RNA sequence: UUUGGCACCUCGAUGUCGGCUCAUCGCAUCCUGGGGCUGUAGUCGGUCCCAAGGGUUGGGCUGUUCGCCCAUUAAAGCGGUACGCGAGCUGGGUUCAGAACGUCGUGAGACAGUUCGGUCCCUAUCCGUCGUGGGCGUAGGAAAUUUGAGAGGAGCUGUCC
RNA sequence: ACGGGAUAAGUGCUGAAAGCAUCUAAGCAUGAAGCCCCCCUCAAGAUGAGAUUUCCCAACUUCGGUUAUAAGAUCCCUCAA
């Protein structure tokens, strides 16, 4: 179960460490979400140096909630915390020495570049 | 066109094509049987009328109800018969098609069809009204007094009464519903069920009543 | 039947080659990844946490730690879209399920041999 | 509400007959009929007729010229072709002949597809001299006026469906 | 649907602004929808008309009415109903008795100039609404299936290809 | 979801007054999450009480009245989708 005003974590090396969120943006009234989605947020603690700096307004999105998927398999991946990456309004994001698992399900995502610029995949 | 009943037993998940997983339901339908040829001008609407499941034949000090009686069998013997105990109509489909006295198969339909499913709700009781309607509570703390009960009833003394049309609380029951466009999945003949994608309305061993569907 | 209709029809479904065991285990699992290039394999690596009842719906679960991140897998038993399995070794378990290594990393989530 | 220079309404060798209310366009070509009117009495001696016009009533006397100017509508078309004629232009997005009918790639979704009419002869000279030859002004007039409105010529570039008396004009093109 | 004026009903009581939960009608429409039209090539901006069928966020900051802001959204409407609804909820607020400050008052005390704190009763008789049965009748009697007079419900969107 | 219509807004089209002409005072079409049909549910207490099929039938006997009676019901009892 995703909703704002949540603690989110990185798992890139733009300058943030540690995030929260304002929105789940969709359609009106969204409320939650999960893997695949873009939000906005901002950040609760900065990494020193880097770019993105604490008390700053960010858009992000998702890998690898707890709140994990099924899909057409009819088969299932979870994981045991969450964790977001930020981005430049392109599918593009500013820290490029991800860290960490991250999901298949983002391909659609069309973040491709992100998943060869990932860790292992799934 | 092509009607059929039957009783829904269970639900379970099948790996069809592609390795997709797919939920489905296992519908007995059953020596389901033509017991009238209604018509347009002899019973006002041209359309047929339909039995399930044979039972019991009559008997004597009929305590219950796995027997029959005697214009039972007097309408289960017009067409050579048994002792049914569930009957419907159809209007939807051809009936010159059809012949009195046939047992319509299972095997009518094929997987890959659109139906319009027709069963009941299971039906739960005498429900407040967040239940039994989509309504969202009030508060539990900050010292307070409407918990799930509703509030307003209507206007104010200017219509110095309460509209009908309300969604009051009362009784969760079983009850009509036609399921529409749904997907056949493969027709067994043999024990002569169908599996059908999803869900249905009822409980198990209840009852179904499908048909083709159009749109 | 009245009773055994379902399983006589979804043993057709069902698949038969696959091995037994009792999780509490250390296994690998070739599994048929269909990209929209190829049908292209892989292997993943865990630990089983547990597994329920049967047909269809015995279905499991395994656990493995990618980058010190906590990572599941849970998967029907009768799919097509495996290629193979292995138990690459065993456990001495107690329970039937394992939620309590869920939290625990490295020798903490220690695990017996058989 | 002025009409009334002419009122004649003569027949031709097309033989205005008559089908009780309705009147019939007969002859070497004809075998149309169409109600005239009511009260408007209409008769031909030999080979003239005009509209009784019986107390020129407002109603009375507006049918007189509709029954009068109508059959001259008729006695024009169905003796002679109502023949009207027009040209066409669609320009960049490949709005394409098709002899009997047209495709446009307006490059949509799908690119969409036009077609001709019935008893009314659409004569194509060189494919922008397209006479549209039928029966009267009522219902195939209003085709003549029509088919200028079906895909008519837009100003700031000028493609669309034009007859010989038309022209293009532009417009203040500021988005 | 403002501020008012008149003093008819109610002072042997018609007993509370807000907010909550529910609604429910309009249109002088915010979104969607259509059309036309411009100092509109479409968009644009804007315009006129048709349009009410539906729908019309979530937080922060003032009891405050209120507005201002942060993010979205197709929009984030205007109104009416004892300023919609307290014998359905809270009462934050105001009004109760305490107390403090500032001002005025010879003073008792007042102001409002503020502030802290400070008790919201009811076994539903009738109508009414949600459902549930009983009774009786439908020119013969019983079982089952039925047509439907009509009544109600339903219709929002955006996106990729 | 529509699909139809009739429709609006509207939009293209001949006539006599008011001696030309022209997008409802007759057309045509059109078209709106408007209407209507489109679909779903309840519906013969629908005091009019519909419709079909089946079954019954008092021996006595105005077959009234009777014991009865049959088609049939329920009383009672074991239960729960």
């Amino acid at each position: 179960m995703i909703q704002q005003e949540t603690r989110l974590k990185v798992a890139d090396n733009s300058g943030a460490r540690e995030v929260l969120t304002i929105k789940v943006l969709g359609g009106s009234g969204r409320k939650t979400a999960n893997i695949g989605d873009v939000i906005v947020c901002t950040v609760k603690n900065a990494t020193p140096g880097g770019v993105v700096k604490k008390g700053d307004v960010v858009k992000a999105v998702i890998v690898r909630t707890k709140s994990g998927v099924r899909r057409n398999d009819g088969s299932y991946i979870k994981f045991d915390e969450n964790a977001c990456v930020i981005i430049r309004d392109d599918k593009g994001p500013r820290g490029t020495r991800i860290f960490g698992p991250v999901a298949r399900e983002l391909r659609e995502g069309n973040f491709m570049k992100i998943v060869s610029l990932a860790p292992e995949v799934l | 066109t092509k009607g059929i009943l039957g009783r829904k037993i269970g639900m379970t998940q099948v790996f069809g094509e592609n390795g997709e997983l797919i939920p489905v339901t296992v519908v007995e339908a059953k020596e389901n049987v033509v017991l009238q040829k209604k018509t347009v001008e002899v019973d006002g609407y041209n359309a047929i009328q339909v039995g399930f499941e044979d039972k019991k034949a009559y008997k004597k000090d009929a305590k219950s109800n796995k027997y029959a009686n005697k214009p039972a069998e007097g309408h289960a013997k017009k067409a050579d018969a048994a002792p049914k105990r569930f009957i419907r109509e159809f209007r939807n489909v051809d009936v010159d098609a059809y012949e009195v006295g046939q047992e319509v198969s299972v095997d009518t339909f094929v997987a890959g069809d659109v139906i319009d499913v027709t069963g009941v709700s299971k039906g739960k009781g005498f429900q407040g009204a967040i239940k039994r309607h989509g309504q969202s509570r009030g508060p539990m703390s900050h010292g307070s007094h409407f918990h799930r009960a509703p509030g307003s009833v209507g206007m104010a003394s200017d219509a110095s009464r309460v509209f009908k049309g309300q969604k009051m609380p009362g009784r969760m029951g079983g009850n009509t519903v036609t399921v529409q466009n749904l997907e056949v999945v493969q027709v067994d003949t043999e024990n002569k069920v169908i599996l059908v994608k999803g869900n249905v309305p009822g409980p198990k061993k209840g009852l179904v009543e499908i048909r083709t569907s159009i749109k | 039947t009245n009773h055994k209709l379902i399983e006589a029809v979804t043993k057709s479904q069902l698949r038969t080659d696959l091995p037994s065991f009792r999780p509490g285990d250390t296994l690998r699992v070739h599994v048929r990844i269909i990209e929209g290039t190829r049908e292209r394999i892989q292997v993943f690596e865990g630990v089983v946490i547990k597994r329920r009842g049967g047909g269809v719906s015995e279905t499991f679960t395994v656990r493995k730690i990618s980058s010190g991140v906590g990572v599941e897998r849970t998967f029907p038993l009768h799919t097509p879209k495996i290629e193979k399995i292995e138990v690459k070794r065993r456990g001495k378990v107690r329970r039937a399920k394992l939620y309590y290594l869920r939290s625990l990393r490295g020798k903490a989530a220690r695990i017996q041999e058989i | 509400s002025r009409v009334g220079k002419k009122i004649i309404d003569i027949p031709s060798d097309v033989t205005v007959t008559f089908d009780g209310n309705h009147v019939t366009v007969k002859g070497p070509k004809g075998e149309l009929s169409r109600t005239l009117n009511e009260r408007m009495t209409f008769k031909q001696e030999e080979n003239t007729i005009e509209v009784v016009r019986p107390s020129d009533s407002k109603e009375d006397r507006t049918n007189h010229g509709t029954t009068r100017a109508l059959l001259n509508n008729m006695v024009q078309g169905v003796s002679q072709g109502y023949v009207k004629v027009l040209e066409l232009v669609g320009v960049g997005y490949r709005a394409q002949m098709q002899g009997k009918d047209l495709i446009l790639n307006v490059g949509y979704s799908h690119p969409v597809e036009i077609k001709a009419e019935e008893n009314i002869t659409f004569s194509v000279e060189k494919n922008t001299v397209v006479k549209v030859e039928g029966i009267s002004k009522e219902q195939v007039g209003a085709l003549a006026s029509n088919i200028r409105s079906v895909r008519p010529p837009e100003p700031y570039k000028g493609k669309g469906i034009r007859y010989q008396g038309e022209y293009v004009r532009r417009k203040e093109g500021k988005t």
